[PDB]
RNA sequence: GAAGACAUUGUCAGGUGGGGAGUUUGGCUGGGGCGGCACAUCUGUUAAACGAUAACGCAGAUGUCCUAAGGGGGGCUCAUG
RNA sequence: AAAUAUGUAAGAAGUCCUUGUUACUUAAUUGAACGUGGACAUUUGAAUGAAGAGCUUUUAGUGGGCCAUUUUUGGUAAGC
RNA sequence: CACGGACCAAGGAGUCUAACGUCUAUGCGAGUGUUUGGGUGUAAAACCCAUACGCGUAAUGAAAGUGAACGUAGGUUGGGGCCUCGCAAGAGGUGCACAAUCGACCGAUCCUGAUGUCUUCGGAUGGAUUUGAGUAAGAGCAUAGCUGUUGGGACCCGAAAG
RNA sequence: UUGACCUCAAAUCAGGUAGGAGUACCCGCUGAACUUAAGCAUAUCAAUAAGCGGAGGAAAAGAAACCAACCGGGAUUGCCUUAGUAACGGCGAGUGAAGCGGCAAAAGCUCAAAUUUGAAAUCUGGUACCUUCGGUGCCCGAGUUGUAAUUUGGAGAGGGCAACUUUGGGGCCGUUCCUUGUCUAUGUUCCUUGGAACAGGACGUCAUAGAGGGUGAGAAUCCCGUGUGGCGAGGAGUGCGGUUCUUUGUAAAGUGCCUUCGAAGAGUCGAGUUGUUUGGGAAUGCAGCUCUAAGUGGGUGGUAAAUUCCAUCUAAAGCUAA
């Protein structure tokens, strides 16, 4: 998918772009990420801070899985209920009826207070959750059951 | 060899890799290939279907263990609550593991009912003859599917008692943290004269 | 251990009908016998003592145990097979020495 | 015959080891080398009355010293004749 | 103590009058800062111009310089 | 009075890849990506597809860990466009994007440290010349293209060496 | 003196086997430097090239001394991902896996350690015969310094009680596979050009066949073929289906309850040191030397150590397709 290519345009012309003066040559300034520390210095800091250098604690062995924590928001949450449903609960604002959210079956770890779900109760499984949400939800008519 | 404002790249292209590179050209070839083994095998085998029935499993870790997964055998105890021994069920299409272990009533009365199914589903040639024809199956897999059971029920009544479940986690976590602390603090307060 | 249903803490996780396998007949390996009882007995009766366990009797009868777990350690590798062998050592004095 | 639990052999450890191996052996520079540092800094001047401004330009300095030679207050007024 | 060169300003984000907020400030509802409300407009606050003004992204080549007038250092001087 | 070039023919030099950036086009859009694989096939094409997985939708902190609405999702200044009056010029209202600014919210840091208490735990509430690659009604995912980047024989040829 | 045993020899003893080639892919050993770091020694190149030994149609690996920390999975291999990640690193250049998950493909087992002891029940060889890729008899021998049956950890064995179930080898014929032969449609009609019609134009035919090639120029219809079906031949194999002859069997296997037992691999594991290697970090693996275990033990649980617990496997012997 080429030929659009300006070298197909610098056909004729002597350097190919590249200059008299310079001669484009190898690898005049080293090679991949040399001079970091000595000639490329000030391109690693401003634009790379941080480049250079330790910080913290080691981990050996670290396992993704144990850290597996995804997050949901309240405003995200009645998503989990699919659409045939949800326009009945939201109708039906009661205790006796209210809806389960299994956010674990959805994918979710931690549930989170983002903003302002309807005044609706609601049952939310969640594994964990934050302060401001059960507050919320709380206050909305709802709990949460913890799981695991 | 640094420039303008990019990213750090991490290309591992510093020995002879082209000496070792791979194309798949042969991915068609290869499935073709792969559904006439299949098919070749079974004609060859029998009217049998392809594969074991295999039990279902519990899967590991926090990521996983909601779902329930295909696993490869059936638990001698399972077997033998089935019905059956281990080698008749080798010689009849299930896959039996020695080296897994039932420690929960709900996965072993699921993978018992699905042996329980299958037994009731299949019929079995006799030894000597007759052999009354029976138009086979591919999959028991597709026959006897892998379901996720379900916990509650979409409504249920709010049953609420002010126990904050932030709260709940927080103290949990505080007394696993400083479990040790007061063991030994109390063990060293209980040595009075 | 019963778990308590919440995804932190001492016990943690799902609250579960347990079952209790069968027990295994591995995990039941170095559990010895009487016939190797018999064996080893009578081969310790033949052959005796090697020259470290003279050295970790004598350092018993002199030195005590602490010096002896010592050599044991430097001699083995481990403290634990130290410990086993001082032991094994004091039931060879303290059994057959005294009557 | 001699010798003898020593030598030898094996593994660690120390010393020696250009015999040999591998590598290195600065820059500025009225060519380079010798010289010097103009290679990190300060004052005056060059420097052309904002600022900036070179030369192995001029005249010099720095890698320290101080529990006071820092801080505050009070009283006094110095060199010289 | 020049000449040349150099900074700022030449107003609507402005000026004036009334009066609110504050944990700052004051001896003090005195100030400071920010405001409400009101008044002053088409010479709305020198000139000339404005082939548009403002803003962002990315990237090439370059990083040996040389000459002339004038100012000037070293040097006897030099196409130094 | 620097280098190459006696002449002619043919050959002859910024390519392909992996991962990427900005920009442009397209598709869907709080999602997106069928093509590891399966099914199917007028067969290495085209057609269909499950579960996962990647990126994204939540930052922050060394980590433990906590985790984004006082308020019509804030105020002020300006703002295209729209609306009302006006013959028009103008006036007033509303004001997306964007910009400047003052605040509020989440996280780290430093303080305050309540009701309660396995009496060493817990952490409210209120703050700060501190800090974040943040929130403050989502914009991303995938494919393709120019250009540019890195590694690769890496525009072509070229050492003394090892 | 005679005859044995043990150890060691020789024979052109009877019968066999190894060597070398090839080496793309595979199992190992050994092992660089160029190069990158804008210099260069660690590093990197690379656990690569070169050198050596060894195999097959695949090899290797392989049915846990595993992964984990789950509501727990469950031989091995490979792909997608994890992941340019955790980690290593003059923490510089650079390097850099694994568990989970989705998929392909799936397959499981064998020994040693047990007195058969009321009967070495086992096996090579030679010879005679035979329905001879083997069988029966007879005779020497090997072998109890342990050949068969039985058992391998998932278990299992010895006794006792109770009953119930299920069985093996051939011959033939079809089928499967492989290889191969053969048969199976239509214009060479007319005119022009041309040396030649396979061109152009007119009329037509076949088509589950207009793919290709050849023939004096671009031919479905001239030839071979192609397409579709049919008829045959010869081998491998019992992988399957119909047949026929032998019932081997007071044999073997499976299942329930009570009781007594339950052997499980050492110069090894492990440790210290050295060197090498690894992402492996107070030491990932390997190797050398030194020390050297145990049995309610041992290993592992990615920060050295002691104490107490827990979880999970069961090494130091072995086979095996995709």
């Amino acid at each position: 998918p080429s030929r659009f290519t300006k070298t197909r345009k610098h056909r004729g012309h002597v350097s190919a772009g590249k200059g008299r003066i310079g001669k484009h040559r190898k690898h005049p300034g080293g090679r991949g990420m040399a001079g970091g520390q000595h000639h490329h210095r000030i391109n690693m800091d401003k634009y790379h801070p941080g480049y250079f250098g330790k910080v913290g604690m080691r981990y050996f062995h670290k396992q993704q899985a144990h850290f597996w924590k995804p997050v949901l928001n309240l405003d995200k949450l009645w998503t989990l209920i699919p659409e045939d449903k949800r326009d009945q609960y939201l109708k039906s604002a009661s205790k006796e009826t209210a809806p389960v959210i299994d956010t674990l079956a959805a994918g979710y770890g931690k549930i989170l207070g983002k903003g302002r779900i309807p005044n609706v109760p609601v049952i939310v499984k969640a594994r964990f959750v934050s302060k401001l949400a059960e507050e919320k939800i709380r206050a909305a008519g709802g709990v949460v059951e913890l799981i695991a | 060899a640094i420039s303008k404002n990019l990213p750090i790249l991490k290309n591992h292209f510093r020995k002879h890799w082209q000496e070792r590179v791979k194309v798949h050209f042969d991915q068609a070839g290869k499935k073709v290939s792969r559904r006439n083994a299949r098919a070749t095998r079974a004609a060859k085998i029998a009217p049998r279907p392809l594969d074991l029935l295999r039990p279902v499993v519990r899967a590991p870790t926090v990521k996983y263990n909601r779902k329930v997964r295909a696993g490869r055998g059936f638990t001698l105890a399972e077997v033998k609550a089935a019905g059956l021994t281990a080698a008749y069920a080798r010689t009849i299409g299930i896959a039996v593991d020695h080296r897994r272990q039932n420690r929960n009533q709900e996965i072993f009365d699921a993978n018992v009912q699905r042996l329980k199914e299958y037994q009731s589903k299949i019929i079995v040639f006799p030894r000597n003859g007759k052999a009354p024809e029976a138009e086979q199956v591919l999959s028991a897999a597709a026959t006897f599917p892998i379901a996720q059971p379900a916990t509650d029920v979409e409504a249920r009544a709010v049953q609420d008692n002010g126990e904050s479940a932030f709260r709940t986690l927080r103290l949990a976590r505080s007394e696993k943290k400083f479990r040790g602390i007061r063991e030994k603090r109390a063990r060293e307060k209980a040595e009075a004269e | 251990t019963v778990k308590t249903g919440i995804a932190i803490g001492l016990n943690k996780g799902k609250k579960v009908t347990s079952m209790t396998p069968a027990p295994k007949i591995s995990y039941k390996k170095g559990a010895a016998s009487n016939r190797t009882k018999f064996v080893r007995s009578l081969v310790r009766e033949i052959a005796g003592l090697s020259p470290y366990e003279r050295r970790l009797i004598d350092l018993i009868r002199n030195s005590g145990e602490k010096r002896a777990r010592k050599v044991a350690k430097k001699r083995l590798g481990s403290f634990t097979r130290a410990k086993a062998k001082v032991e094994e050592m004091n039931n060879i004095i303290a059994a057959s020495r005294r009557h």
